């Protein structure tokens, strides 16, 4: 299978290569040309040197508006600044001006959701033209949009996860709410701005005729108005202030599990490329990933002659104790029962669980249905909602429907979610939702049944690729499934920096 | 009254669109049928099933032995008494009362709702058969007797109907096993 | 201003009429005659006798799918059943069969918020045929989409709120989770139906031929899985089952707050009619409609010769307590520092808070930025999201731009918000839009200029009428003006049912 | 309390009837619900799971206007019944509702199907839910209590607020019946004069231990009650054990 | 019948009490004006208007008295500037 894994973390690569330049490369020389640092290049020079990035849904608005607003026109993503894991969003002012689409606006809210989720301090580098307006209606007004970036700046400040801000450059009508609601804000002297009411606005309404500058300027806000409380020379000066800020923040909660010394895997971790199927039709047994993928290959499988279609069992990831859910077929009663349980053991042993998902869902037919196979799911379900303990996913396959919420998709908050380039995400799989069409619409000749089925499978190829999934922030990344081992790693010491808190489950059907 | 102008518990009916009608169904002598009821005691308008539509007006006391209703700007003033279940008016020269009755079901009863089964409670064997099979038997009736882990598990027909037998004694029986059917 | 008013007011009427009756006289006539209850008199049968009941967004995504779908195909709401206030969410499977469209798992997913925020019990009559393919993308996998339904009912159990299920017809895939994931489950013997999946895919996939009754019928249910609880002979049988099940939870908490008789308002309610012009370019004393709204006409203003484009102060409707704040032209910097103020008196007092927007937006100049009217809107809006005390928001003017935002807007969490007929939501006035992309574009004839405002005139119009806010549940419902009193008076009622947090602010811009 | 507390209601019988509707010899079956709807204010009772596991019947009543949820024996034990139960005390326990046990169990289904159907796991997650439950519970015995039976339906080693024994009740790890029968089969074949010589013992042991008085004595129930005061004593006792406040709810794994 | 009533207050009203100052809500320029200057005007009276932020505020005299007019159809005004006085 190794080179058709191959040549789709080929086309991943390209893509995130092509998606990291960010504008045109005649936006790119106005930015540099203006003696800013690129966005990007704003974000490396935060880190501490030479850490690791784990960027945020890198192809957010990929093949949506016409392609011209790569990575959705933010760059957000965890990074060690000062020791410290923090949230950085950075408005990427080379693609549109920095314009929020409604998808940077669900890009900026899930990257508060991640430092909310994580206590994570989060670092935003604001320099934004506003609001697509003739998409308005999807940036403002719901409870998902644009206003609520500050209602998460405020009520995390209520909980002490430091809100900090640096003016990089233009930052107008709400915009100006995100340096003024962060606790502690940066300005670049002669080119941040910040105003509620922009010149074009002052002119229609007052007649008065002033430059950016000399409205809302850097010295204007530092020396006068004091919505900043940092003046930096350049984009380097201020970075260097923002680290400085980090720096008093003092350190991190340790995690609320036990941490022992990381022990290598025993493979290389491209042999995922021989084992995994590119064909979800296509049988395999997936404790040929596990054991790739845990530390030492030791698992110790609870339940294993039992329910045999779940793999659930106790592993380390770099040290980190994992609990691993894994699908291995249909799932059956006995399959949520097992997980249920294994689900109880984790959360009172405090011990994070890791999702493999691959569902194509339940077993169906009447015997299964008189066997309350639905009351099992949703006690696996409840346990899933109900976890206490930190959850990831990595969906390494298919991901349709209700197999979905049993194995904790997007609804169910696990801390991140990532796709391999493979998997598939809808309602149902493309072949089951054109069988039982085909089978309502009744007998036909076959060169009538293929005519009639090759629509719904390309709705469903569409709209269930993983770039169509991350486009839309379904999923926090396409990732390559080599990366696995590591993108877990990272995130297992992001998720153990919040508190647990009790046990609570509601009513489990029995 | 009762309500004492709680928003939640005055029954107004109250919706942002068209309001509810206040709905009782109501049994008096051999009539049963809906009173709908809208706007509030001072000023209303009540409409009867397969009645007319009249303009109400009620003047209720807490504690009173009197209330009065002026229905079309007739005025009449009531002796009433209430009961869990019934009202009691005596005014105009008339005295009757009303109870207040259920629904009903919006699906009538197949006729198999007069049928019913007897199920073995326990795997078993059958000891007894006390009724000859297709005969007309009383809801008193035992029917079928299983004898499980010594104990006699007498099923008594639970219907009058004409009772089938579907067992022989000595035969063996499982749990939920149809032992007989009882049929209108 | 009668008339406008009277007009709009009695579109809003037939609007609600023809929402009101759900699907076409055929589905009407086909749901009857198989001897069911009409999904609103269902309700209706549901609620104690008499009972108000405050339905949750009955013009929902009108407008929307070609109008095919009134009220999204649910009816939901809060009503009194059995002497508790409960959200009731009913399936209208006269709409589409119940499909869920993407407003309907919207609407679904607020009427679940509202219960998780005000410690309501849910009950949910489910008759449902599963989610719209052709948006399955929008109806499925994100964290807002048909999945975080179940994880709402299990988190809600959590916290013992009390979760409903009564199956009147058809629960299919994810759907069966509904009664499944509840912590009590009534199905109608010959009526309801639950598979996670149906006889169509028990053919595609295996070939065997079933009904809906063998496979999954009230009997298999009732006896044999035990998915369910209790088994009804008819719909009524179980509305009936249902309030039983109700009685059983005990009462309501307490209000936080003192309340007191109610007191009358001093005017005729219509006389709003007459002091709200409908044209929102035309200015009027917003205390002209306070003290009609209040109990008693009385009317504790805060600060009222300071900062007086902001109205603060406490009254009572309907006995509550409330804090009011209501705009009254352009936003200044001492109207948000007063409004702060005000917060921080209400949310030590636990009294809750009123919002009546009616916002253009702050002032534009070089001395009000220089003066820090950002970092004052900044402490507005700080105080409004992390205020403790539950808010209320009615809409009755304009809702524009960042405005919105120290107003309680949607993205604030308000425990509710409404319009009014005459109300406008947008990013900002459609008038302010031409005008300033007028200016930006420049000189221009009278006639050159008018042909290039129209369309965005049109734009703004279309997106910010009150029925298009409402079809996208950007708002709980549009209400007639004259009703303003007792929607609030009802909510003040909800909203004490939930125990109050500590207080706790973030770091205000000082 | 922290229940809510209704005006109480009278019962709709003559609380003698439960002298006509039970038997005093355990082997007799009977329909336990003519027992609860004597028992209960205005005889209402809303049963749960009706039509499944019924030989366990669970639901809503009030005794003197306080809350209860019954749970009574009315057969074997089977899967169906503790699945049952177990998701009964969780409703009881969310609600703050106390707990009635009115126990007449023989014990669980036997044989090779149930134990491969894990009446066993059924039964652990029965006993967990009554184990960790933290709403009041009462228990009384108006039968036979034997075995894992007794553990399932809040016997003493669970710490029923209170417990009192009906003077039919009969309570021992095994009926007599059973004991003798079980004996008997591990002797094998022997003379019908042969085996009721070697049942007699037997019979008189568990007999002897098993009587209420003898129950009683030793303080392993609170008393011995006249049948027709049960209403009255679970009444008094109903305002009793409202005067503590509840802990949170806490359960033990599940085994699932 | 007696009625209970309110305590008289402890400094009588100066005569300035039945005087209102009228002060433009917001900056912007003068449309019109509503009376001659120097006139007797009536409660409810428009005595000026202000164009602002494109709307139009007519401020009525809150009292019955002699009106002065302070500004011309066209002067720019500031917030709260005085823009006419009611004299009782
Ligand atoms: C061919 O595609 C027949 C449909 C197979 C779908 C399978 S069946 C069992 C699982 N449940 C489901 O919904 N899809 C899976
Ligand atoms: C003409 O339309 C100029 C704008 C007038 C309405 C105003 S100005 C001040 C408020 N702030 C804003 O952004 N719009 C509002
Ligand atoms: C006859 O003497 C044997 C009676 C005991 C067996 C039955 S089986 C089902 C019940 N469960 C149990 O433990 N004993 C009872």
């Amino acid at each position: 299978h190794r080179d058709e894994h191959l040549a789709l973390v080929a086309e991943l690569r390209s893509k995130l290569a092509a998606a990291a330049l960010g504008g045109p490369e005649r936006a790119r020389e106005r930015h540099v040309g203006r003696g800013k640092l690129l966005p990007r290049d704003r974000v490396d020079g935060l880190l501490d040197p030479g850490s690791p990035f784990l960027e945020l849904a890198p192809l957010a608005a990929g093949g949506m508006y016409d392609d011209e607003c790569p990575g959705a026109g933010m760059i957000a993503g965890i990074g060690r600044v000062s020791g410290r894991e923090c949230v950085i969003v950075a408005n990427d002012a080379t693609v549109k001006g920095g314009t929020y689409y409604p998808i940077t606006v669900k890009k900026h809210l899930r990257a508060q959701e991640i430092a909310l989720q994580n206590k994570l301090p989060c670092i935003y580098l604001v320099d934004s033209g506003g609001a697509f307006l003739p998409r308005q209606d999807e940036v403002f007004p719901d409870r998902d949009h644009f206003g609520r970036i500050f209602y998460n700046q405020a009520t995390m400040s209520a909980q002490g996860i430091a809100q900090i801000a640096a003016v990089l450059g233009s930052c107008t009508a709400g915009g100006a709410y995100v340096p003024a609601m962060s606790d502690e804000a940066v300005i670049v002297r002669n080119q941040g701005t910040i105003f509620l009411g922009g010149p074009p606005l002052v002119k229609a309404a007052t007649g008065e005729v002033v430059t950016a500058e000399e409205l809302g300027g850097g010295d204007l806000h530092s020396k006068t108005s004091g919505v900043t409380d940092h003046l930096a020379h350049d984009d380097r000066d201020a970075l260097r202030i923002v680290r400085n800020i980090v720096a008093t923040l003092g350190p991190a909660e340790p995690p609320p599990w036990q941490v022992l010394p990381a022990v290598d895997p025993i493979a290389d971790q491209t042999e995922l490329y021989d084992v995994v199927p590119v064909d979800a039709r296509v049988p395999y047994d997936v404790h040929e990933v596990i054991t790739r993928i845990v530390d030492g290959g030791e698992f110790g499988e609870f339940k294993a002659e039992y329910g045999t279609t779940l793999v659930t069992g106790f592993a380390r990831i770099h040290g980190h104790p994992v609990g691993i859910i894994a699908n291995n077929g249909v799932l059956f009663g006995e399959s949520a029962v097992k997980g249920a349980h294994f689900i109880e053991l984790c959360d009172k042993r405090k011990t994070p669980l890791l999702f493999l998902q691959n569902i194509s869902g339940f077993m169906v037919g009447r015997d299964y249905e008189a066997g309350g196979i639905a009351k099992h799911g949703a006690k696996m379900v409840t346990a899933v909602a109900c976890a206490r303990v930190p959850k990831l996913t990595v969906v390494i396959g298919g991901s349709y429907g209700a197999g979905n919420y049993s194995m904790c998709g997007r609804a169910y908050s696990p801390r991140f979610l990532w796709m391999w380039p493979n998997a598939r995400i809808s309602v149902m799989g493309g072949e089951q939702a054109a069988s039982v069409l085909a089978t309502v619409r009744g007998e036909m000749t076959d060169a009538e049944a293929e005519e009639f089925k090759a629509p719904i499978r390309e709705q469903y190829e569409h709209q269930g690729n993983p770039y169509y999934s991350t486009a839309r922030l379904w999923d926090d990344g396409v990732i390559d499934p080599a990366d696995t081992r590591t993108v877990v790693g990272l995130a297992l010491s992001v998720v153990g920096q919040a508190p647990l808190e009790p046990v609570s489950y509601g009513v489990f059907r029995m | 009254s009762a309500a004492g102008g709680d928003l939640w518990r005055v029954p107004s009916g109250w919706r942002v669109g068209e309001w509810a009608p206040a709905t009782f169904r109501l049994h008096a002598g051999d009539r049963t049928d809906h009173v709908y009821i809208t706007g509030n005691p001072e000023r209303a308008s009540a409409a009867v099933e397969h009645g007319d539509t009249h303009t109400v007006s009620a003047d209720f006391t807490p504690g009173s032995d009197t209330f009065a209703v002026t229905l079309d700007g007739l005025r009449t003033d009531y002796r009433v008494a209430v009961t869990d279940s019934q009202i009691w008016l005596s005014g105009g020269g008339r005295t009757w009362s009303v109870q207040k009755v259920r629904e009903e079901p919006v699906r009538p009863d197949d006729a198999h709702s007069g049928d019913a089964e007897l199920v073995s409670p326990m795997p078993g064997s059958v000891v007894a058969v006390g009724v000859p099979d297709g005969s007309d038997v009383t809801a008193g009736t035992v029917v079928v007797t299983v004898e499980a882990m010594k104990m006699e598990h007498a099923l008594t027909a639970p219907v009058d109907g004409v009772a089938k037998i579907l067992v022989a004694v000595g035969d063996q029986v499982k749990v939920g096993q149809p032992l007989a059917r009882i049929t209108a």
